[PDB]
RNA sequence: GGGGAGUGAAAUAGAUCCUGAAACCGCAUGCAUACAAGCAGUGGGAGCACCUUUGUGGUGUGACUGCGUACCUUUUGUAUA
RNA sequence: CCCACUGUCGUUGAAAAGCCAGGGGAUGACUUGUGGAUAGGGGUGAAAGGCUAAUCAAGCCUGGUGAUAGCUGGUUCUCCC
RNA sequence: GAGAAGCAUGCUGGAGGUAUCAGAAGUGCGAAUGCUGACGUGAGUAACGACAAAACGGGUGAAAAACCCGUUCGCCGAAAGACCAAGGGUUCCAGUCCAACGUUAAUCGGGGCUGGGUGAGUCGACCCCUAAGGCGAGGCCGAAAGGCGUAGUCGAUGGGA
RNA sequence: UCUAAGCGGGAAGCCUACCUCAAGAUAAGAUUUCCCUAGGACUUUAUGUCCUCUAAAGAGCCGUUCGAGACUAGGACGUUGAUAGGUUGGAUGUGGAAGCAUAGUGAUAUGUGAAGCUGACCAAUACUAAUUGCUCGUGAGGCUUGACU
């Protein structure tokens, strides 16, 4: 049974999906808009949301929660610079997810994933 | 699992190349009939 | 008058083409193009390459009209096996056929 | 295990009249004039009257 | 891989190429079939469809119904599990 | 490194004898490479009828040879007395 | 037509067939856990071969989860790294192709095709020397075939710039 | 004289009674409510066919999902919206964050301050995704009798 139960678990055990989660932000940080797979997508959100919120308050606290969490100089430069002050009036939803058909190779239900006023 | 071959080259020429089988009468008579029956190889 | 296009030697099954020949059998040739450019299905592309064959013979050497045509006729014959070895536990082995099929397309006013 | 007699092709066919296959939902998007698989972007990149990727 | 064109007496004589059977597998048309229990036929027998004649004809199907436990071998004796 | 005591798994195996977790010996009557010797009623055996090319109360190949079988199976078109 | 069977004819086929009466037989198949080929049912079912692990951006392409480039993550590290002997025999490198082969696709490959590539007085082999063991002029023995052995001559896994 | 006529009592047992299923109960039951009222030809002359017009009530596809679930089925919602995620507040668990200052030779301790962080919970909130749609389902529903009109 599942009931009222978070979380996906992909066929991974758990510190290869936090690994995975956290290459994934990463990288949506960086480019602002990637492919997926869909239930790769939706998860996502729970992981890269939280982060944004986070840099909406540009302290030395903040600053390395953010580095524990991304392990990334970059990201964190850009999170207190460029993402958190652009969306510091926006209350939550600063993604967009868009299902994109289906993998070739494997027949996998893809989608897109950007910012929500990227470019 | 080891297994039944196990090769080598110059024990194989030793027991069952051309000199072998000519340094003996059985051996001979093995020759006449692999020439006989027309085979392309007559030893290994 | 109907023209023919005819897919000899597809690297498929004909018990797996069928399943997508009964998807358009009938229709309307703008539909059934539809149909088989948004399917995940591996017999669709080469059934919308016949089908595609199809019309342009249709309308090159017939000189026909493409948005009156229809999917008349369509059928899935076999073709002929490829034989393979595969070997299983303890020494034995199994015959693996690798199947074939053709593919016959038919569009008509 | 293993079955005592060879099954007929009716009963065989029988079992095969759940197999047939169904059509997805597809529209026309006419901001862009074109067909696609509803709730998806199109293959260029269109959806509900914005861009990816231009 | 095919469709036209062209060769040839002939191309379902096109190179897996004379003829091209059967098992096996499709597509099309007609009839039957989702309240009824078994070697799937046989004796009856309504209806429908198509040919034909002015039919007490022909072809296909077969609602309903009586009867009815494969073949070979070996055995005193086999639907025989 | 050589071995193989217990258990789960595997038994159309990843494998015609294994994996995994434990287990024994580990300077000796040890383990191992290369080359050689012993050949079938024979060889070798700290001995289990063990091994002698996935074959052993007598190896494999060819011949005698189409051995023999008071046994099992099979035996093909039609009609009449 | 009582039967094994016969006769006529439409379509396909494209070069042989054969009365009557005699004659000779590889003269008739449903079974032999019969023999050879082909095709079914099981069923689009079990499985896809170590539980070291992946993610994304770009490129090329008809098509990219798997190829190339980049940025991250993870695993081995007395081995899952480097090197010889044995064995194999071109698998090595470049260009080009993707039918079959590769337990999926492949633009990739130890796959196909076309070219190229191994340079020694000092490394090794050959060479000189011998062990076990083999062969063995004469010789001894044995129905034949043959067996053993002296002088010798081979034979490295050991000695010799 | 309990039986022949007639009239009785009598058990955790039987039928009911309690819970759950149940009209494929082919005899396929009932009740409330809702929807459909266009034209031409035509002959195998009858629930006959053909061509334009029409497409309802509703159901499904699709999407966001669930205390429902192997796949299904079933429940809720799809902008006139709180269906899911996020955001904001709360609650809970852990137990005294980072930086700084002070005391100490130092390990460390104290203050700032029950701080900082906190899956799945409660409440609000259109910020993100639930779309512009498509398919199916028709056009008054044979006959014979008998009652009411
Ligand atoms: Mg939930
Ligand atoms: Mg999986
Ligand atoms: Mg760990
Ligand atoms: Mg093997
Ligand atoms: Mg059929
Ligand atoms: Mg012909
Ligand atoms: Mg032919
Ligand atoms: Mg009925
Ligand atoms: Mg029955
Ligand atoms: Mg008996
Ligand atoms: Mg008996
Ligand atoms: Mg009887
Ligand atoms: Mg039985
Ligand atoms: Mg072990
Ligand atoms: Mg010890
Ligand atoms: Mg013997
Ligand atoms: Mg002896
Ligand atoms: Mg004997
Ligand atoms: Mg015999
Ligand atoms: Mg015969
Ligand atoms: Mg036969
Ligand atoms: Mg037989
Ligand atoms: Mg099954
Ligand atoms: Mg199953
Ligand atoms: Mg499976
Ligand atoms: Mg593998
Ligand atoms: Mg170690
Ligand atoms: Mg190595
Ligand atoms: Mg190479
Ligand atoms: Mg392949
Ligand atoms: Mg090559
Ligand atoms: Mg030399
Ligand atoms: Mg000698
Ligand atoms: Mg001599
Ligand atoms: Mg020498
Ligand atoms: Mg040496
Ligand atoms: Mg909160
Ligand atoms: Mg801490």
């Amino acid at each position: 049974m599942r009931h009222r139960n978070s979380g996906v678990k992909l066929g991974r055990t758990s510190s290869h999906r936090k690994a995975m989660f956290q290459n994934l932000a990463n990288s949506l940080f960086e480019h602002e808009l990637i492919k997926t797979t869909l239930p790769k997508a939706k998860e996502l959100r729970r992981v890269a949301e939280p982060l944004i919120t986070l840099a909406k308050n540009d302290t030395v606290a903040n600053r390395r929660l953010a580095f524990a969490r991304t392990r990334n100089a970059a990201t964190v430069g850009k999170l207190f610079t460029v993402l958190g002050p652009r969306y510091k009036e926006r209350n939550g939803g600063y993604l967009r997810v868009l299902k994109a058909g289906f993998r070739a190779g494997d027949a996998a239900p893809m989608a897109y994933v950007e910012l929500v006023d990227r470019e | 699992m080891k297994r039944t071959f196990q090769p080598s080259e110059l024990k194989r020429k030793r027991v069952h190349g051309f000199r072998a089988r000519m340094a003996t009468k059985a051996g001979r008579q093995v020759l006449a009939r692999r020439r006989a029956k027309g085979r392309h190889s007559l030893t290994v | 008058m109907e023209v023919t296009a005819k897919l000899r030697g597809a690297a498929i099954s004909a018990q797996k083409a069928r399943l997508v020949a009964d998807l358009i059998r009938g229709k309307s040739v703008a539909h059934a193009l539809n149909i088989l450019n948004f399917s995940n299905k591996k017999a669709a592309v080469l059934v919308k390459k016949a089908l595609e064959s199809a019309i342009a013979n249709a309308e090159h050497n017939n000189s026909l009209d493409v948005d009156d045509l229809k999917v008349s006729t369509i059928y899935v014959d076999e073709g002929m096996s490829l034989k393979r070895i595969m070997p299983r536990a303890k020494g034995r082995a199994d015959r693996i056929t690798k199947r074939t099929c053709h593919i016959t397309v038919k569009v008509g006013v | 295990a293993v079955q005592q007699n060879r099954k007929s092709r009716s009963r065989r066919d029988m079992r095969r009249s759940h197999d047939a296959l169904t059509e997805n939902a597809l529209t026309v998007d006419q901001a862009t004039g074109e067909t696609h698989r509803r709730h998806h972007v199109t293959k260029d990149g269109f959806y509900r009257g914005r861009q990816l990727f231009a």
